[PDB]
């Protein structure tokens, strides 16, 4: 479930972010690894030095997926369909980790755009990130 | 447990935190982002909308009390389990608040500090504050176990 | 997000249960209250004595909703739409409680029909019970 | 925190529990119902299907080992935190298993006991066993908090 105002708030967030999305994706990953060190176990061979090409590269990919989810906000499940296979079937990612990355993305938005993230926009973006995590954990069987 | 650099990252940010302002924003965001929490504070007044919640005098007054308690955790970092013994009874035995809610309020506090401090709220600083909210959350849930 | 195999398992479960649904709903509620006493706070004036008419009566209504969701397993959100409003908007039930009731219902099935609740059927029922909880917590507006 | 009423319900059930069969069933259901848990046991072999998981010799052997440690909780109800101290350091520091997974295995164990004991697994009996699996989960999560 996402209301019409929720969809409007998510669109406002990502329009504001614009081309910065990739770099924000990189910061969210960095914050994830540092604050929740158990998440590194999914990336055992990553160069984890601040601003590594791997973190920046993968961060771009994560953010682009979020941009696609936002642009296809009425059909998130269809937009991230193939990515649900990778995370659920292949990588077997513990569902609690998606909550952690979503929170880190909110932190990154808060750091860069404090006036954007009003209480109501916070709520919408929370619902959006949790919907993304739900889609990516949809099919485990 | 606590390193000296974790103590300095927590202490430095806290020295600049207005307990009243950030406490109000903390509680307002909790009730707005996670609306089921509104059940616990029904006697506060009009919580029918975000603006009503944001400007509700009781919400502002209570948020201030919540963050003052976080200040007590900052002063006694090595003994958080002992500092929150009474409040653990209140929330567990008398209020019946599920422990997951303590974690969501922690997450929200982290988001508020991030909005308030911007680039000074580094990943390392976040790591420190997320550890604190979790230690506090487990201290409040202590009398469930 | 339920597979055709899941839908087949759930429809097999509620076919086996049949007209016993009401009594099982009552037992699931009684187990909830005893096992997780914090849930009592949502029913402050209930006669909680064993086999009370209030528990029996409310148990039947709970089981009815689960039965309806089963023969509308392709559209659970529409079939329970009205109850989502009551639980999320009016009663403000903490989301964690739906996991507890779902668990208790699985316990009740296991107690009465151990041969039906194979590991495979267990998985399908869990996903169904979690899908129901998700619907009833869908609209926190 | 135990009453002798609770101690009796736990002890009476446990005295009838085949640790090998109930352990095998417990772990099998975990890997089948919550498939992300398979990641932790990838070296076990063929876990492609429900039939493959149930008959897997490493699954059966490990399940037995998981329940025998629950048997140690039955013997040391007043000192559960001390009993599971080393396993806590293994699961938290070596394996990085999220605490919620401890709760899921507890819930599954409760369902297996329910299936094996039927009418004897009373609501009161369930309440005692859910309390025990939650205390065990809390003791295993000790090194995190
Ligand atoms: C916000 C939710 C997430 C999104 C949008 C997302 C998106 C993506 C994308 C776009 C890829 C690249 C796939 C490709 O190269 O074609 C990927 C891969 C991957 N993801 Fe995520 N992801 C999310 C959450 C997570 C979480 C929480 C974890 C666990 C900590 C995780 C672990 C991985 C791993 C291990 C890979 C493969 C990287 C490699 O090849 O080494 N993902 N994800
Ligand atoms: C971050 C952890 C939390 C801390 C440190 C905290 C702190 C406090 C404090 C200082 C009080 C006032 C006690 C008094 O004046 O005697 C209080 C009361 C209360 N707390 Fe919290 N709180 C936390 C989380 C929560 C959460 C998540 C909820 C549920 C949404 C909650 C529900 C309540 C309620 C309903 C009261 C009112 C009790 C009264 O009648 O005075 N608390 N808490
Ligand atoms: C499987 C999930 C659930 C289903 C299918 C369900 C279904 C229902 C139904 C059919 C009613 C009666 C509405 C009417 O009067 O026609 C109801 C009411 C109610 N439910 Fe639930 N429910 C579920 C979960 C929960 C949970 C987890 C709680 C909290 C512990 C809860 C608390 C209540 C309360 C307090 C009422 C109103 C009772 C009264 O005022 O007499 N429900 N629900
Ligand atoms: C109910 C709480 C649990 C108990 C009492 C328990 C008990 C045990 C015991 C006795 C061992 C053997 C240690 C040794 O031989 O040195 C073990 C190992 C292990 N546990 Fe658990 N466990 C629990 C929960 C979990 C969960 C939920 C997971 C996965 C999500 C897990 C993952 C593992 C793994 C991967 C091993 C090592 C297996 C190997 O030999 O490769 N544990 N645990």
């Amino acid at each position: 479930v996402l209301s019409a105002n929720d969809k409007s708030n998510v669109k406002a967030v990502f329009a504001k972010i614009g081309g910065q999305a990739g770099d924000l994706g990189g910061e969210a990953l960095e914050r994830l690894f540092i604050t929740y060190p158990q998440t590194k176990t999914y990336f055992p061979h990553f160069d984890l030095s601040h601003g590594s090409a791997q973190i920046k590269g993968h961060g771009k990919k994560v953010a682009e997926a979020l941009v696609e989810a936002a642009n296809h906000i009425d059909d998130i499940a269809g937009a991230l369909s193939k990515l649900s296979d990778l995370h659920a079937q292949k990588l077997r990612v513990d569902p609690v980790n998606f909550k952690l990355l979503g929170h880190c993305f909110l932190v990154v938005v808060a750091v860069h755009f404090p006036s954007l993230l009003t209480p109501e926009v916070h709520a919408s973006l929370d619902k959006f990130v949790l919907a993304v995590g739900t889609v990516l954990t949809a099919k485990y069987r | 447990h606590w390193s000296a650099e974790e103590k300095q990252l927590i202490t430095s940010i806290w020295g600049k935190v207005n307990v009243a302002d950030c406490g109000a924003e903390a509680l307002a965001r909790l009730l707005i982002v996670y609306p089921w929490t509104q059940r616990f504070f029904s006697s506060f007044g009009n919580l029918s909308s975000a603006t009503a919640i944001s400007g509700n005098p009781n919400v502002k007054a209570h948020g201030k009390k919540v963050l003052t308690s976080f200040g007590d955790a900052v002063k006694n970092l090595d003994n958080i389990k002992g500092t929150f013994a009474q409040l653990s009874e209140l929330h567990c035995d008398k209020l019946h608040v599920d422990p997951e809610n303590f974690r969501l309020l922690g997450d929200i506090l982290v988001i508020i500090l991030a909005a308030h401090f911007g680039k000074d709220f580094t990943p390392e600083c976040q790591a420190a504050w997320q550890k604190l909210v979790r230690v506090v959350a487990h201290a409040l849930a202590r009398k469930y176990h």
